[PDB]
DNA sequence: CCGGCAATCGATGTATATATCTGACACGTGCCTGGAGACTAGGGAGTAATCCCCTTGGCGGTTAAAACGCGGGGGACAGCGCGTACGTGCGTTTAAGCGGTGCTAGAGCTGTCTACGACCAATTGAGCGGCCTCGGCACCGGGATTCTGATGGGCGG
DNA sequence: CCGCCCATCAGAATCCCGGTGCCGAGGCCGCTCAATTGGTCGTAGACAGCTCTAGCACCGCTTAAACGCACGTACGCGCTGTCCCCCGCGTTTTAACCGCCAAGGGGATTACTCCCTAGTCTCCAGGCACGTGTCAGATATATACATCGATTGCCGG
């Protein structure tokens, strides 16, 4: 089923929560919305990587390790989840 | 003396670090003393890190140690900063840090 | 199917180090992926400078300047003291 | 809707056509503008072979798109 | 009626949200949104759980420097508020297109 | 005077290719040869850890092209792995 | 040779070479050297075509470094890909900010 | 005559964008890097090339930070560069700690 | 030696780089990040060439060392 | 006689101490797969000797860049005022999270057999090093065009 | 009547054109070594079949988090004034750069040997999967202490 609207399930106060493990005290009014891009811009760079890796082993099931192989392409290393 | 690690004098494999080496790709051919060095060094590595991580954990009146502690103790040292600079610890954290500016007067 | 893993001689290091604490799940997982990068690290890094210089084999010079080339400036020559010494016992031996 | 036909000399040809066509359309097209005859073209687009019983707006090409021709002897 | 000045609240979430360490966005919406950006590659894929709580973690992490880098941004320019102009200022000299 | 191999002659057959009338000199040729040496070196070791991964012992033309894509951004990816498919079916085809 | 089996200007049998002698994997298969040099090939073509057209905006008849800089920082995906990369005698494209501007 | 403050800078940088030159004498730089090697390691030779290779990654990686640096000083409104953008855009980038 | 890069040079740095106005506190500042950079570069070299057993540096082992610190340099015959 | 400064005091939030239980960590057993011991063969790397090329060091001159000083205009910084946008709190509404239930698509393993890549030998032509020659490009002198800032002028409060 | 805005002049600055020369790019020739062709062999991997697991869908109930609204305040932004510090220009100094000469250290090649590593076979024990007990830590409850903001008293103008 094709779902969409979904980039507002980001909540401004999840936002909020973010900044101030960032250490942020004042918050400006317009800031919400580029945080959704940016978080966006993110996720398909990462997810297109992880689909790649993917289907070049020929399953229909997206894994862990696919993923840990992404971010570590991108330059982001990730510990914990296996690898 | 048996094993290589007890040759070696070590508790990290030796002759598991050798196969590794041999079908990884890295060379035509492996010479004696390179597994015993990087089993070494990774050796000395752990110790590190679980050292400054057990300190971590005491401080905090804890027995075990989870990935809080070795969070802790990897971004309060400088070395270690550098080496893990660019890796992600899951269930980490941050370190406590507020600006100087944002304390009220 | 069997999987390997540093599990063992990770938990005796810790012992040995410290005598008394333990360790979580998710902590082995975290130490076993650091174990398994460096070694990535510096295998590459011996593998491109034998192949700079026209050689065939890896040895412990490799090995050493590796380790030189990637860890920073204190850890560095512990890390060369520690191979050494173990290099050294198991060419005694 | 116009696209781009890329040669094996370098020779980059326009195509007027429509999302409806059949690539055996863009075919006829192609020999009419260049005399290639229909037997020994292939046409490549996104790493795949376009099918003559097809049509353009399948495969979704786009306008201004570019596809590959590949004469076979 | 007992009341707290502007400003306070903020420094005792800022101690609260830097000394723990659970995840701070909602499972099902994240989930939700990772499944709608997939679909664009190709439909009628599956995920493992472990997948997505990977996605969630990385994309924690990197919007929290970025907002470190934001912070700096913001107080270079003798301000105590973040406006939108510091993250494009830190995104830009990061090097992120 | 031991022989030192580059990809000068093949970039200048290229070159006269694409612009008949036009020359190139040596810093330039020299910047050449460092960049199709460095994509090379990128495309193989990313070939190289996608059949580790898998556990095969092969490199294929199907590693290949997963390395251009996961490489290469954007419309270059499509137009490179347009090419590389023309080219081996074309080897396939000729014996 | 196998260069004119596929039809290509770049070497297949050095390109196999290569890999053969690289440490990249244990076998190597008959396709993937000539896909190899394929995009080798395009990518070559791609980068002086740009360049050439560079060198003839400037009157030029030959291909200096500064043209190479010029084709390379004015496309958008060669400049991802060479996001990282410094061309000696290359220097930088003129951009000056709108605010240092006279009134 | 004599020309307003801000024009001949302007010319300055209209002319060193189109040039394709090293900015700085090769004499000292030659001193300097010696110098500098002579820590590592005594009785060391040098290849003339790898100079001249020094002298490009050294003026390419100063021209960047100068180009951040100004990004820098714009932000907090202003057209001078001061010590401070050197700092916030080093410690952005992450070279700084 | 340090103060051989003397204070037009960097001038016309700044001027490459598009800065139009300039503190006069600057040049300290540049002198010591370019001095950091330049030790990192050549220690990274210095120990390429050691590990060779010769007793000059080539320009391979500058090149070599660039692309470790993630500095891609080419004509040099990289 | 009020204002600014400093000492109370109530409300609130956070850390601390005490059972309680529970799921996770630490320990015990079988076996099987990978590591160790012994021996052989061969090529990779160490060692010595030559050679000649490139790096270092010194000398002379010339001229272009650097250093130093001066005067001044523009920008950086501090202070003041206003107004609106953001933080704190409260009442209401919503969906996330938990706990089951069922079902099925697909990931993972196993046996087979076959086509594909490695290895070996003989052959030959593509590519590299060396030499030459000439045309694109660097250099110098002169004229044309273009901004830029001072000067004269005009205007409206 | 005078400060502010507008049109017009000379004067450096950059660029284009024309002649001259000169060095690097493009072409040609000989050889050698690496790619091509032909044939044989072994195993890596594609394919089929089966098993079971974990990912997806649906339903019901709680309740904590999100949402919408109101009020007030403190921070951001604009304006003004000053003061000093960078910029543009002129004079004097210095040392970079170019050309030339000379010496020798070390990088690159070649020949020879020997010893270190791969490959084979046999054997056995260390490590992994599985199973079980108990205790370190999360939970709920009660309590003490620190902190913050309104209230009020006191020295002083």
């Amino acid at each position: 089923k094709v779902l969409r609207d979904n980039i507002q399930g980001i909540t401004k106060p999840a936002i909020r929560r973010l900044a101030r493990r960032g250490g942020v005290k004042r918050i400006s009014g317009l800031i919400y919305e580029e945080t959704r891009g940016v978080l966006k811009v993110f996720l398909e760079n990462v997810i297109r990587d992880a689909v790649t890796y993917t289907e070049h082993a020929k399953r229909k099931t997206v894994t862990a390790m696919d993923v840990v192989y992404a971010l570590k392409r991108q330059g982001r290393t990730l510990y914990g989840f296996g690898g | 003396a048996k094993t290589r690690s007890s040759r070696a004098g070590l508790q990290f494999p030796v002759g598991r670090v050798h196969r590794l080496l041999r079908k990884g790709n890295y060379a035509e051919r492996v010479g004696a003393g390179a597994p015993v060095y990087l089993a070494a060094v990774l050796e000395y590595l752990t110790a590190e890190i679980l050292e400054l991580a057990g300190n971590a954990a005491r401080d905090n009146k804890k027995t075990r140690i989870i990935p809080r502690h070795l969070q802790l103790a990897v971004r309060n040292d400088e070395e270690l900063n550098k080496l893990l600079g660019r890796v992600t610890i899951a269930q980490g954290g941050v370190l406590p840090n507020i600006q100087s500016v944002l304390l009220p007067k | 199917t069997r999987k390997e893993s540093y599990a063992i001689y990770v938990y005796k290091v810790l012992k040995q180090v410290h005598p008394d604490t333990g360790i979580s799940s998710k902590a082995m997982s975290i130490m076993n992926s650091f174990v398994n990068d460096v070694f990535e690290r510096i295998a590459g890094e011996a593998s491109r400078l034998a192949h700079y210089n026209k050689r065939s084999t890896i040895t412990s010079r490799e090995i050493q300047t590796a380790v030189r080339l990637l860890l920073p400036g204190e850890l560095a020559k512990h890390a060369v003291s520690e191979g050494t010494k173990a290099v050294t016992c198991y060419t005694s031996a | 809707m116009q696209i781009f036909v890329k040669t094996l000399t370098g020779k980059t040809i326009t195509l007027e056509v429509e999302p409806s066509d059949t690539i055996e359309n863009v075919k006829a097209k192609i020999q009419d503008k260049e005399g290639i005859p229909p037997d020994q073209q292939r046409l490549i687009f996104a790493g795949k072979q376009l099918e003559d019983g097809r049509t353009l707006s399948d495969y979704n090409i786009q306008k201004e798109s570019t596809l590959h021709l590949v004469l076979r002897l | 009626p007992h009341r707290y000045r502007p400003g306070t609240v903020a420094l005792r979430e800022i101690r609260r949200y830097q000394k723990s360490t659970e995840l701070l966005i909602r499972k099902l919406p994240f989930q939700r949104l990772v499944r709608e950006i997939a679909q664009d590659f190709k439909t009628d894929l599956r995920f493992q759980s472990s997948a997505v709580m990977a996605l969630q973690e990385a994309s924690e992490a990197y919007l929290v420097a970025l907002f470190e880098d934001t912070n700096l941004a913001a107080i270079h320019a003798k301000r105590v508020t973040i406006m939108p102009k510091d993250i494009q200022l830190a995104r830009r000299i990061r090097g992120e297109r």
